[PDB]
RNA sequence: GGCACAAGGGAGCUUGACUGCGAGACCUACAAGUCGAGCAGGGACGAAAGUCGGGCUUAGUGAUCCGGUGGUUCCGCAUGGA
RNA sequence: UGAUAUUGAAUGUUGGUACAGCUUGUACAGGAUAGGUAGGAGCCUUGGAAACCGGAGCGCCAGCUUCGGUGGAGGCAUCGGUGGGAUACUACCCUGGCUGUAUUGACCUUCUAACCCGCCGCCCUUAUCGGGCGGGGAGACAGUGUCAGGUGGGCAGUU
RNA sequence: CUGGAAGGUUAAGAGGAGCCGAAUUGAAGCCCCAGUAA
């Protein structure tokens, strides 16, 4: 029946078990148009990370810690097999041939997409950086000291409130679920 | 012939695409409520390929809804659009929820595209697990070969019209014509927003109906653009030569409305509705008989029909009627016949300073009408043509059409 | 008003049957309105130079105040955006 | 010709809201055949956990959800993938209900105080005006101020 | 015009088998009841 405070969850969540502690939040379709879904580099903080990268873009993309990027073309070796492992990026050249190819991103959720910040130009920063209306973000561990979390959720709730959607009318907070 | 039918949310383009695939009876706006309310057919052509196309739309939503599904199982491919400005929203699932149990083929479209670096963002419209999207335009013709062979690769008589004022009943009226749910009813006036079309047999023959959703005061008027559909209704009434009027069991604007089919040189027939509604007992028709030909004078011709839609009684006759119309509205005579005549009237009332009478001859046939060769245009007297007219369509039938005539000079 | 050097026929694909653009006839009231000089960009059996079409004018009513939809290195009323 | 303030008091008839608590989604899998967000970090236990037999809701009329004492420290086994899934959820939420909680809305009786009287008495007063007290009758409607359907022959404009 | 459903038809069809049309459904209208005559 009551509402903790969030240095009151953060300890407490180390009670809540190396597991993970993540947060829903409800966000207040009719809001589409400003809806409010995205991702961000964390403060507090093992991902395999694939990249489709085309031309000069691969030579530095072999250096920032990327497992495997390509011989220009390997999706005729992701038909018919392809065990996908973490997340998949891409450049902004490609993304649209890789796209033609058809569903084998859409019910996987690891489909190039420029909205996220995940097809660009820059692929040596974005290697570095990733290593009805709701939002999933994944804050921390279990075992993170009770500093870490506090600086977590501070960034990520100034990142959804820095994004104040148009249509701010109304309220705008429904709901966290630590 | 193979049927195609477009579904989808509001806001997507669909009567817009609808209409440019062929004709713009279908009414455009900028809003989420205004939309095609119910199905709606017409012709295409595609190479060797000529399918159809249905129409279909996003307070009441079931039935609209409900009469998308109707179609849906009907109907040989399917056409799903979808914006792909805004990506992807809830109503999208929605939609796809009852596309995956329909055991049917699915096109996908993506609208609102009208340049070449907003061609992208296409890899996200990957969820349905459907096929390859094919961006489409609206402003623009854009991307529509792709779409088009997306469907060609699956791919293997008169006309009357109803016309009235908004809650009659009208749409009532038709379905049960058909004795099929083809039209929406509702107890609220306007609720029937553009024409619809429907094609029939009856006795060997074929007929094509055509509802306008009803007419309110020309004042009354004032919306975002729904006199865009009430233009709708008058093409209609040009599109076929028979209007049908229906009044419920007098007001002027009904006059008003008989107004411009009178002028249009159509054959135009009287019918009432509700007749369970009010009293029903001897006589009772005879009043209404005489206030209709009281208020109404300047058609003379019309037939005068009683049916009540809800009991649907003497539904039967009101079909043949219309034949009788028909050929009335399209007959010549033989001049001689009608010179001979001319002359008899002009015996009788030897008093048109004087106007003369030579000659009389039939010219338009698609609507009964014909000149005369007299002496003096400037001296005749509207009195006098109301006469010759009606001596004439009492020689003959010529009934349930109106007249023109025209007065040449010598020359 | 043509005498084949403008009604046959491999290829040359093929409505440049185009994007830029301009000296004279007109009617000469002009506006308007029309018809045909002259030229960079490859764009052709093309090789020597031939290309803005169905070889008499005969049309898609007036092509427009017909923009409400769209690219904007243009403005934006105190400074950013809208 | 419908809304809204005058316009108040109690009955039942209901509604609409929100707040809790309980329950709901059988699907082409998975001990059957369930909506948007993690592959465990098992439970011994219990109308049966094997079989075992009530109860609805029901049923997708299949066969489930738990209230759940025999066998019972036995049991399925977190665990895998005939459907895009796959547990122990951090669990949020919707959906469809039920329960109660409260905040209103509306109909039925309605009572009187409202608001009314071209009703009868007394006084101002010598007065068929007016006014003040009494009774009486109708009583929350009426009428009264602002928003929407006919309808003016009443007023214009007009070629 | 009035009921009361009985007598069937169901009507173009909706549907279609063989070969254009099987079966099988299918409002009215025909008193198929008189009173009624407006
Ligand atoms: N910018 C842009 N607007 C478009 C395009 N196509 C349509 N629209 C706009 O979208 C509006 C909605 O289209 P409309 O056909 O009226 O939709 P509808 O009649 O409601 N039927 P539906 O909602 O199912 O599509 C149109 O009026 C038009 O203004 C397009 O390609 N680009
Ligand atoms: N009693 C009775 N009601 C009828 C009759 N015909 C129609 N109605 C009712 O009158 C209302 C009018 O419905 P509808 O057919 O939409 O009339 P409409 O609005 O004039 N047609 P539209 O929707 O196209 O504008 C409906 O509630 C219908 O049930 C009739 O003969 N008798």
């Amino acid at each position: 029946s009551k509402a903790y405070d969030v240095s009151e969850a953060v300890a407490l969540v180390k009670k809540t078990n190396d597991a993970t502690v993540e947060v829903a939040f409800r966000l207040g379709p009719r809001k589409n148009d400003q809806q409010i879904r995205g991702a961000v580099v964390l403060p507090n903080g093992t991902q395999r990370v694939l990249v489709f990268a085309k031309g000069e873009k691969a030579k530095e993309a072999e250096a920032a810690g990327a497992d495997f990027v390509g011989d220009t073309d390997y999706i005729n070796k992701i038909q018919q097999g392809w065990f996908d492992f973490d997340v998949i990026v891409a450049t902004p050249d490609m993304m649209g041939e890789v796209g033609k190819i058809g569903r084998v991103l859409g019910p996987k959720g690891l489909m190039p997409n420029p909205k996220t910040g995940t097809v660009t130009f820059e692929v040596e920063k974005a290697i570095g950086e990733i290593k009805a209306g709701n939002i999933h973000v994944p804050i921390g561990k279990v075992s993170f000291e009770d500093e870490k979390l506090v600086e977590n959720f501070t960034t990520m709730y100034d990142t959804i409130l820095k994004a104040k959607p148009a249509a701010a009318k109304g309220v705008y907070v429904k709901n966290v679920a630590v | 012939k193979p049927v195609v039918a477009i579904v989808g949310r509001p806001n997507v383009g669909k009567s817009t695409i609808f209409n440019r695939i062929a004709g713009e009876r279908i009414s455009i706006v900028e809003d989420t409520p205004g939309v095609t309310r119910d199905r709606i057919y017409s012709s295409a052509e595609w190479l060797n390929y000529d399918f159809n196309l249905i129409d279909t739309g996003g307070p009441f939503l079931t039935q609209i809804r409900q009469q998308a599904e109707i179609a849906m199982d009907e109907a040989d491919v399917i056409i799903f659009m979808v914006n792909g400005r805004e990506g992807v929203t809830s109503a999208d699932e929605e939609v796809a929820k009852i596309l995956y149990r329909t055991k049917k083929p699915v096109v996908l479209a993506v609208n609102k595209l009208d340049n070449t670096e907003m061609r992208a963002n296409i890899y996200d419209f990957y969820s349905l697990g459907f096929g390859e999207p094919y961006p489409i335009s609206g402003t623009h013709g854009l991307g529509l070969g792709d779409l088009l062979d997306a469907c060609a690769e699956h791919f293997k008589v008169i006309q009357f019209c109803l016309i009235g004022r908004p809650n009659v009943g009208k749409s009532s009226l038709v379905n049960a014509m058909l004795g099929e749910e083809r039209v929406i009813v509702s107890n609220v006036a306007g609720t029937t927003r553009d024409a619809v079309d429907t094609a029939f047999t009856y006795n060997q023959q074929e007929f094509v109906i055509v509802d306008t959703a009803g007419m309110r005061k020309k004042g009354k008027v004032y919306e975002t653009t729904e006199k865009y559909s009430v233009l709708r209704a008058l093409k209609a009434i040009d599109r076929s030569e028979v209007v049908g009027v229906v009044l419920d069991g007098i007001i002027e604007q009904d006059k008003r409305i008989a107004g411009y089919a009178h002028e249009a040189g159509k054959a135009v027939v009287i019918i009432v509705n509700k007749w369970d509604a009010v009293d029903k007992d001897e006589s009772t028709m005879k009043e209404f008989e005489q206030n209709i030909r009281e208020h109404f004078q300047f058609l003379d011709y019309a037939p005068v029909l009683f049916m009540s839609a809800l009991t649907k009684k003497r539904i039967h006759t009101l079909m043949p009627a219309i034949i009788k119309a028909s050929e009335n509205h399209s007959l010549r005579v033989q001049t001689n016949v009608l010179n001979d005549v001319i002359m008899d009237a002009v015996a009788m009332n030897p008093t048109p300073s004087r106007l003369k009478i030579y000659y009389a001859t039939q010219v338009s046939v698609k609507p009964p009408s014909f000149v005369v060769f007299v002496n003096d245009p400037e001296l005749m007297h509207f009195s006098y043509e109301r006469f010759l007219e009606n001596r004439i369509r009492d020689a003959f039938g010529f009934e349930g059409t109106p007249i023109k005539i025209f007065a040449r000079a010598r020359k």
